């Protein structure tokens, strides 16, 4: 499952 | 050396991503950059699986992987390429270590 734009905000931020 | 590390755990699933070397490297548009370069890890290669489906089943199997060079484009038509390896570890829970490395040439 690749991951969303969501996803990589949520990563890129934390 | 360009690059940006992932964890994923054993679904595949990436739970973080570090992005210390992009911001060291001096050059504006790394967002853009790791988000490009995931999507392009991602996605089906024709007819076979994308790297990053390719890599997960070996490196889940065999404890390593890696990917041969994908290529993608950023926002203002720059061509670049990277490729990934990856690495089973057990610390918890297992996870699975990526580097995404940067050529720009």
């Amino acid at each position: 499952l690749p991951p969303t734009e969501q996803d990589l905000t949520k990563l890129l931020l934390e | 050396v360009e690059s940006f590390m992932t964890k994923q755990d054993t679904t595949g699933k990436i739970i973080s991503i570090d992005t210390s070397s992009l911001r060291a490297a001096g050059r504006t548009g790394w967002e853009d950059l790791v988000r490009k370069c995931i999507y392009a890890f991602f996605q089906p290669q024709g007819r076979e699986p994308s790297y990053a489906r390719q890599l997960f089943q070996e490196v889940m199997t065999r404890g390593t992987a890696s990917s041969p060079s994908y290529r993608f484009i950023l926002n203002d038509g720059t061509m670049l390429s990277a490729h990934t390896r990856c690495k089973l570890c057990y610390p918890m829970q297992p996870f699975i270590m990526g580097i995404h490395i940067i050529d720009r040439e």
